[PDB]
């Protein structure tokens, strides 16, 4: 059961490169692609993310996309840069200028067919393809515009497969341009229609965690990417190691998505580490309380402001399964109002013996109605500019029409009202 | 307490009474299966049509 | 902290219990269909016991004991007294009763009626589903055949203890709360549903003197509330009448027999209704109805699964249900009920 | 002769199947290679090697691959182990329609190959879960086709009832109602195994902190062995599949007997001074020992069958039954004889060496058709109602070709089933 990984744009390639470095270490794969691990329980499901090449080499089933060579040249030089298939680097020369329209309609449309040729080649060499996972940001131009363009084209060619994304939401606290609410709203509109599951990784939440919790006053993208790669590792553990719960993308979607449009997940992680941090190993009760706390959410939403439709918890490392079950049952009994009563047993728990890194950790995946706070924040920012048609010339100049913006704004407002409807049920 | 012994080989059985009282055809399945198959094919066609637009 | 559901709005007792739970900052009331509750104040009939205690980690308690109907139904109580090993030979406090269908213990009733007629013994019987008091088997059986559903022909006491002044019939109602650990608690205060008409032997059709039913007295007794408000005498006034007129205390002449009957009744059905071996816990408030004869002998008449309290006792009884049955299972952060026990411990 | 073909569908059916055949081999002195240094021929065929008359089916290979490479790899013929590539993703619609249609004909052919080696086939024993997409979906498709291809043959079920402690999907209530509805007409007798009841028995009686599937399956296998012992040993009660139907099934729809097994003792315990008849017979009426969580005290009996194994003599059984009646809540329906059908197999119970269960001198499995089992339907139906009211997850089924109509049709049938148990039970 193979997954085809695609990473697009600066953010998509930076978080994507970290994800591959992290899991390559976990699976005992070195930068040359050779296996040198101390367990085989690393190679049991290695084929989910890696292909097997000539001299017993494991090659990531990853496709690196960007309209600018810069970020991809940085990857090719980084630690695990040589692990990727050289043919799978697909890049243009004229970037996207943080413009969704350029990535989706003009610059991106010129490069998209060559990317699909690589996607097709990777798919044809799959015994049984489960689907695709895309890493990207929604505030830029390549990952946002060209990424959603790729999703649309892939869906047309593989309508019966799962489309999963790790989508980095933009925030004024960690911003590159004022047009981020435009790019994000346009991308969310695409995501609501063409993805089965999206992990909402909020830069606002990643910033507040680094600043308020870790006390990293003046955090860098590297600091935010430390949390991201750790969360990405946790949420994909069930797909990379032998397990019974959410072992593939489809079963995960069936367990987590009660309504087709409501597929935006709020990840959580514990303990919150800081690059090069100190000594203790968090008890099971401590892991559980933290992963459910607003301060550990990777989306800037207060779960106490909504209700959980479904939840998937994953514990990693050697620990008491009896204690895990007691702690998991306790969080629900102590906060039963924040879990919808009309979805019985909506909190599932998995445990993996192999820890990340750390001695023991816990990853949370929640489909909460509080996620509307993220879409409300973006919608507010989008409307503040769209109301006065600010910066629209950059988009209309690429061929886009104002009607397209009105539809994206409306679809996202509908998404918010749908999340609110199920919160009042 | 009525008892009724029946057969005895590698063990034995009996009954004790305390108190007396007071097809779809093969075609029929195939039609439903194909009816669902067409609904699947149709929904996929509607999606691809919407993507073509 | 804790959550509760109310699935019986007609219950006056648990409506007050609900208010008391809400009066503290520990209880929240959920919609009646919500299954994520801690306490369930369930419905009288067809309560979903099968669904209880299956929500993991959640501790669930219900205001009813499943199977209590084998004691609280008129025909099943007669069946229990006559067939339970704990009661069949030892029961001297239940009037001679026979189940009558329009099993059918009709043949046995006629044999007992004919034995009392020939020996010159008292032969007045009462039939209840619609209540007929008569000394004629022919008249009694015909009454049953006219109505549908099962009647029970019980021996009519004939010589009851009459309250003076007025020379009037009365019945005692006692409230018993059995908690999650099957601890039987008798509520200190009882009520005497008295009649406001002088009692006379024979006639029987004067329902104001023969039937002490509160609704019968309110609608047909011309002297309703003449001796005491709402025809309800309390244990202080009754103990004072007993110690004065008959020179004996209520807690010796009548309450000892009452306590004995309650413990025998609830413990005969204990193995069939005990929630130790069930995923949920049960508790129930019962209404024991007694009748005292002229020799000061207490007779059990009926047991009520969903009883109604006396207006002035509602506050104390409902607080006792909250403290003993609810707060024992669900405790909050920081002598009106006698616990009935065996002579030996 | 009278042969019996076992069909193990999905992960639960396969993994439970592995445990049963491991036990049957120990009980019949059959080695993992099939060598055995007759009644057992209803379950095993002979070569020159004793091969199980079983078929293992799953829409994904990983679980059946463990059988193909495990200790009992030699036991089965390769054609008996059938696997697909893509599972039903905990979706009844994928198992019954999308993926089921693709593999059904191959399965029926492999089954036909077993039927062709039978002089006088009795019927089938189908093992599957209610919650899995294959266990629920593919099984009901298989049962539908078997009723066509084998008209008058009996079909018994061992159905794994969902429990949150081990549940892998939120939609298990949906799959359970859908499969129960579709399979109802095609199953002659079904033994539900509540994973919650097995889970608690493992914790309470075997002192297992957090039971695994291996722990659950070994206890399940013991109960399954007691039920099928009569078919594998000359035994005088329940000698054929038809007998299960006639001794326990008063009405075609009311075919779900409650199984209670005792004693369940920890292998390390040591304080055990062997339980007697009447001690073990009494345990059959303790809710803590039932395979399905319910209160038989508040349910009417339509049948009661006691299956003893080991050192048991009739005198003890009769004395035990006599006392039990006077101290228990055994109420039968007014339209049935208040009697117990007893069977004794002198073959003592076998345990897996290095297992959690202690070896005993005597044991008993009670099969009773009580209206109390309808509590299990009520719990499932309530969970179905909670989600279906909001149409939660329904899009996953509709997306595979199903219609909302099938959901309400299956639920209406379950409502009728709950009412049928109510009518009988008063
Ligand atoms: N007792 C027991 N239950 C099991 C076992 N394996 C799975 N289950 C239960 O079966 C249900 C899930 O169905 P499975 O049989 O695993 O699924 P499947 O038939 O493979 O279906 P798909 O994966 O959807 O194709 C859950 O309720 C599990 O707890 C097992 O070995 N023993
Ligand atoms: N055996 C008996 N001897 C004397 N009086 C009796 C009697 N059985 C009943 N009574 C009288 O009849 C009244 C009603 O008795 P019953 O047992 O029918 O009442 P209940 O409260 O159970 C309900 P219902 O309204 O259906 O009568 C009693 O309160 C009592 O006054
Ligand atoms: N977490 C994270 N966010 C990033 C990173 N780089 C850019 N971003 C965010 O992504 C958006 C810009 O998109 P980017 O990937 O730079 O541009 P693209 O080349 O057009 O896809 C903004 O919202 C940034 O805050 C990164 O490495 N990590
Ligand atoms: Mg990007
Ligand atoms: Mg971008
Ligand atoms: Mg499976």
């Amino acid at each position: 059961r193979e997954i085809v990984h695609i990473q697009a744009g600066q953010c998509g390639n930076q978080i994507g490169a970290k994800f591959w470095e992290v899991i390559s270490d976990e699976h005992g794969i070195d930068p040359t692609g050779s296996y040198h691990g101390d367990s085989d329980l690393q190679l049991e499901r290695i084929n989910v993310y890696y292909n097997e090449a000539t001299g017993n080499k494991y090659v990531p089933r990853a496709i690196l996309v960007d309209l600018e060579p810069g970020t991809m040249d940085s990857v090719r030089s980084g630690p695990f840069g040589q692990i990727f298939r050289p043919d799978n680097f697909v890049f243009g020369q004229s970037g996207a200028g943080n413009n969704w329209a350029k990535g989706h309609y003009t610059e991106g449309a010129e490069l998209v067919d060559s990317v699909l040729d690589v996607v097709r080649k990777e798919s044809e060499s799959c015994d049984c393809l489960q689907g695709f996972q895309l890493t990207h940001s929604l505030g830029g131009g390549t990952g946002s515009g060209m990424g959603t363009l790729l999703i649309s084209k892939i869906r047309e060619e593989y309508p019966d497969r799962i489309m999963n994304t790790f989508s980095v939401m933009p925030s004024p606290k960690v911003s590159d341009t004022v047009v981020e609410p435009y790019n994000a709203t346009l991308s969310v509109h695409q995501l609501v229609e063409n993805t089965d599951e999206t992990y909402c990784i909020d830069n606002e939440a990643l910033y507040d965690i680094c600043f308020r919790t870790l006390k990293l006053t003046t955090p860098t993208y590297g600091d935010l990417n430390h949390l991201v790669s750790a969360t990405m590792s946790g949420v994909t553990t069930c797909l990379r190691f032998p397990g019974q719960l959410n072992a593939d993308l489809r079963k995960l979607a069936v367990n987590m998505v009660p309504f087709p449009r409501l597929h935006f997940f709020m990840p959580g992680f514990a303990p919150l580490t800081s690059r090069g941090s100190q000594y203790r190993a968090l008890t099971v009760p401590e892991l559980t309380q933290q992963m459910f706390d607003s301060k550990n959410m990777m989306a800037a939403c207060d779960p106490r402001h909504g209700r959980y439709l479904t939840v998937a918890a994953i514990f990693r490392g050697r620990m008491s399964m009896k204690e895990v079950d007691e702690q998991m049952l306790n969080v629900q009994n102590k906060n039963s109002s924040y879990f919808v009563e009309w979805i019985p047993n909506n909190v599932k728990t998995a445990v993996c013996d192999i820890p990340p890194g750390l001695k023991m950790s816990a990853t949370f995946i929640g489909n909460s109605t509080a996620i509307q706070e993220l879409f409300k924040r973006i919608s507010e920012q989008f409307t503040a500019m769209f109301r006065r048609k600010a910066f629209l010339h950059w988009y209309t100049g690429e061929g886009m029409d104002e009607m397209e913006f009105t539809e994206a704004e409306s679809n996202m407002n509908d998404l918010v009202s749908e999340y609110q409807q199920y919160q009042d049920a | 307490e009525v008892i009724e012994l029946n057969k005895c080989t590698s063990g034995q059985s009996w009954e004790v009474i305390l108190k007396p009282p007071s097809d779809p055809s093969l075609e029929e399945i195939q039609k439903k299966l194909e009816a669902a198959e067409e609904r699947r094919k149709y929904q996929e066609a509607e999606l691809l049509k919407h993507l073509a637009e | 902290g804790y959550t509760f559901v109310v699935r019986d709005e007609n219950s006056s007792v648990y409506a007050e219990v609900s208010r008391l739970l809400l009066a503290t900052g520990h209880w929240k009331r959920l919609r009646r269909d919500n299954p994520r509750f801690n306490l369930m104040l369930g419905e009288r009939n067809r309560l979903p016991f099968g669904r209880l205690g299956h929500e993991p980690g959640l501790v669930q308690l219900v205001n009813y004991y499943r199977g209590a109907d084998k004691l609280c139904r008129k025909a099943s109580l007669v069946k229990l007294i006559k067939t339970s090993p704990e009661l069949a030979e030892s029961c001297t406090w239940f009037p001679e009763s026979y189940v009558i269908y329009p099993t059918d213990e009709r043949e046995f009733f006629l044999a007992s009626y004919n034995r009392k007629k020939e020996d010159g013994e008292g032969n007045v019987w009462i039939a209840k589903s619609g209540i007929l008091i008569s000394s004629e088997a022919s008249e009694l059986l015909d009454f049953i055949d006219n109505q549908g559903q099962v009647h029970v022909i019980q021996k009519y006491l004939e010589h009851p203890l009459l309250l003076e002044p007025g020379h009037r019939k009365f019945d005692i109602r006692s409230w018993v709360l059995v908690d999650h650990q099957y601890n039987i608690y008798l509520y200190r205060e009882g009520v005497l549903r008295t009649a406001s008409e002088p009692y006379h032997v024979d006639n029987f059709q004067d329902k104001t003197c023969h039937l002490t039913n509160h609704c019968i007295q309110k609608e047909y007794s011309k002297n309703y509330g003449k001796y005491e408000e709402g025809n309800e005498m309390f244990f202080k006034e009754f103990n004072q009448y007993l110690t004065s007129a008959l020179n004996i205390t209520l807690e010796s002449s009548i309450l000892l027999q009452i306590k004995h009957i309650i413990r025998n009744c609830l413990l005969s059905v204990e193995p069939a209704i005990s929630t130790k071996h069930l995923p949920y816990q049960s508790f129930q408030l019962f209404g024991f109805d007694f009748m005292v004869d002229e020799e000061l002998k207490v007779w059990l008449i009926e047991v009520n699964g969903a009883p109604a309290c006396a207006q002035k006792l509602y506050a104390e009884l409902c607080q006792g249900i909250v403290d003993i049955a609810i707060s024992s299972v669900f405790p909050p952060p920081d002598a009106a009920f006698i616990k009935l026990e065996n002579l030996y411990f | 002769m009278r042969e019996c073909i076992s069909i193990h569908v999905g992960q639960a059916g396969v993994q439970i199947g592995n445990a049963c055949w491991e036990l049957y081999c120990l009980e019949h002195g059959i080695q993992p290679d099939g060598q055995m240094p007759d009644s057992f021929n209803t379950f095993f065929s002979e070569t020159g090697k004793h091969v199980p008359r079983a078929v293992f089916v799953d829409l994904e290979p990983t679980v059946i691959d463990e059988v193909r490479t495990g200790t009992y790899r030699q036991l089965f013929h390769p054609e008996q182990l059938i696997t697909g590539k893509e599972d039903a993703a905990n979706n009844y619609a994928r198992g019954h329609y999308t993926i089921g249609k693709e593999i059904i004909d191959l399965v029926l052919d492999r089954i036909r190959k077993l039927a062709d080696q039978c002089t006088g086939l009795q019927g089938f024993l189908v093992f599957h879960s209610f919650g899995g997409g294959t266990g629920s979906g593919f099984t009901s498709l298989l049962m539908e086709r078997l009723s066509v291809d084998y008209g008058k043959k009996s079909k018994l079920e061992f159905s794994i009832y969902p429990a949150p402690q081990v549940s892998t999907a939120v939609v298990e209530p949906y799959n359970s109602i859908l499969t129960t509805h579709t399979t109802l007409e095609h199953s002659d007798c079904a033994f539900m195994v509540d994973n919650e009841a097995i889970y608690d028995i493992c914790r309470r009686n075997l002192d297992i902190e957090r039971p695994t599937y291996t722990n659950l399956n070994r206890l399940i296998s013991q109960i399954v062995s007691s039920i099928t012992a009569s078919l594998r040993f000359d035994g005088a009660l329940n000698v054929d599949l038809t007998e299960f139907q006639t001794n326990l099934v008063p009405y075609p729809r009311i075919h779900f007997p409650l199984a209670t097994y005792a004693p369940v003792i920890s292998a390390e315990k040591a304080y055990h001074e062997q339980l007697s008849v009447a001690e073990i017979t009494n345990a059959c009426f303790e809710p803590a020992n039932q395979m399905v969580k319910c209160d038989p005290r508040h349910g009417k009996y339509m049948a009661c069958c006691l299956l003893y194994r080991g050192d048991v003599v009739p005198k003890d059984v009769n004395a035990a039954i006599a006392t039990i009646k006077t101290k228990r809540s055994i109420q039968f329906v007014d339209w049935c004889p208040t009697g117990f059908k007893v069977g004794i197999n002198y073959q003592p119970p076998t345990v897996v060496p290095g297992g959690d269960l202690a070896k005993v001198q005597r044991a008993v499995c009670m099969l009773s058709n009580t209206t109390a089992i309808a509590e299990a339907w009520a719990r499932l139906d309530h969970k179905f109602d909670l989600m279906y009211a909001k149409r939660a997850f329904v899009h996953w089924y509709v997306g595979e070709g199903m219609e909302e109509g099938e959901f309400s049709e299956a639920r209406e049938d379950m409502a009728a089933l709950e009412k049928d148990y109510e009518e009988v039970g008063v």
